[PDB]
């Protein structure tokens, strides 16, 4: 359940949390809360894909999906701002 | 659970240092603007370096919990926070 959200170009501010109503929701609010320049509905949650590339999630669903692709035992997650 | 933290303030060029020995994010905030002569209100920023070498920012009682977490996991004895006052 281990979590490092880099805040993005390159990581300009990283944080790192436990996380085990939705799933995509109580992250995203997890996120909001934890970084001093965001507010809910202000920014774009992404995973990396195997090949590398950044990809959006947004929903529980691509949520699960972008858990499928994250194997270190630290699930990583890129934010850009809206 | 928590461990030893050794706090080092980057400040007026200088390197600040102190051990603090549960531990909370404000008892660190106030213990690096007293080390530092700071006023109370002196904003801060700190950081802890993981196993990656990433700077994490902690402004939170959660942050530094999770750095205690990932600093007992690799069975370290200290936890090194960076601490850099902002420059007005």
């Amino acid at each position: 359940l281990t979590v490092k959200a880099y805040l993005l170009d390159a990581a300009r501010e990283i944080r790192r949390f436990s996380f085990c109503p939705g799933p995509c929701e109580r992250l995203l609010s997890r996120v909001a809360a934890l970084f001093p320049a965001l507010r809910p509905g202000g920014f774009q949650a992404h995973y990396r894909a195997e090949r590398g590339d950044l990809v959006a999630f947004s929903s529980d669903e691509e949520l699960t999906m972008a858990m499928s692709y994250v194997k270190d035992d630290i699930f990583r997650i890129y934010i850009k701002e809206k | 659970p928590h461990m030893r933290v050794r706090l080092k303030a980057h400040y007026g060029g200088d390197i600040l240092i102190t051990s603090v020995d549960t531990t909370t994010f404000q008892d660190l905030c106030e213990e690096v603007r007293d080390m530092c002569g700071l006023h109370q209100q002196h904003p801060l920023t700190l950081k802890w370096v993981d196993s990656e070498g990433d700077p994490c920012t902690v402004s939170s009682q959660m942050e530094l919990e999770e750095a205690f977490r990932l600093a007992c996991q690799g069975r370290d004895e200290v936890l090194i926070i960076h601490v850099f006052p902002s420059i007005p």
